[PDB]
């Protein structure tokens, strides 16, 4: 397992793409 | 990306997977062209944040690992969403000096594209070797069925029985818990089918051993029955204990 980090990169990463699109 | 291999690897990248697949749709319809993009500093600061740490806990565990294929395989994935970052934040960069920047909405979408391939690559390497775990179990139990014919006495039996059966018992919770983790149904029913039968035998493989070594001094007419059906039911399960081996490898497209 690596999810902790994963997950945090994968949500960053949406959070990015969501502020994109605003 | 398209389709993950697993319901936690779908669980983790799934969503921005999806959210990415429409930024890139988006872009190549020219979308978000028109409009001045807001400053991404913050947002990007938080992905490098997130890169740095995945790199640093991706490192440790190549110089903390036994596993010399996992070693050379996880690496690249570095590489990959470093290069991703790179783009990420000079995207940043060019969109503070002017948020209708071209190049910069290139970044944008090269880079989110390069976090999730790495990380997907990433996750499947740790995938692999998580399989490769389960791999030794049935090879291991593939090896103590090849000695079920140096089985002679009841004592010799009672010895083989205790050791395969939990062994046995070990296998088939692995293979029960990662089928359910399959995201491809004809490969979770492969798996099933597979475990059901090898199962089934066990005590088919027990009963002919038990005839054989309470009777090979008889000489019956059963003995014969029992060395066939021995052989026969070791050799059946070692067919689906490979063919539970192969689907674990599988793959798809």
């Amino acid at each position: 397992e690596m999810v902790r980090q994963a997950r945090i990169l994968a949500q960053a990463t949406s959070d990015l793409v969501n502020a994109i699109k605003a | 990306m398209p389709v993950f291999h697993t319901r936690t690897i779908e669980s983790i990248l799934e969503p921005v997977a999806q959210q990415i697949s429409h930024l890139v749709i988006m872009h190549e319809e020219g979308e978000v062209d028109g409009k001045a993009i807001p400053d991404l500093t913050a947002p990007v600061s938080a992905v490098q944040a997130a890169v740095s740490n995945l790199v640093r806990v991706g490192k440790e565990t190549v110089q903390t690992t036994e596993d010399q294929i996992l070693k050379r395989d996880m690496p690249p994935a570095f590489i990959k969403v470093e290069n991703a970052c790179t783009k990420l934040v000079r995207a940043a960069q060019m969109l503070q000096a002017d948020p209708y920047s071209v190049p910069a909405r290139d970044y944008l979408i090269d880079g989110s594209r390069g976090i999730l391939s790495g990380t997907s690559d990433l996750l499947l390497t740790f995938d692999e070797a998580e399989v490769r775990k389960i791999i030794r179990v049935c090879k291991g139990i593939l090896e103590y069925l090849t000695v079920a014919e140096v089985v002679e006495t009841m004592e010799d039996l009672v010895t083989y029985t205790k050791n395969l059966g939990p062994g046995m018992t070990k296998m088939a919770k692995m293979i029960d818990e990662r089928q359910q983790e399959l995201t491809h149904q004809e490969h979770r029913v492969m798996l099933v089918n597979s475990m059901n039968t090898v199962k089934e035998l066990l005590p088919v493989l027990i009963s002919a051993m038990k005839i054989f070594v309470t009777t090979k001094n008889t000489k019956s007419q059963g003995i014969e029955e029992a060395l066939k059906n021995r052989n026969f039911t070791v050799e059946k399960m070692s067919a689906e204990i490979n063919e539970i081996i192969r689907v674990l490898q599988l793959t798809s497209w």
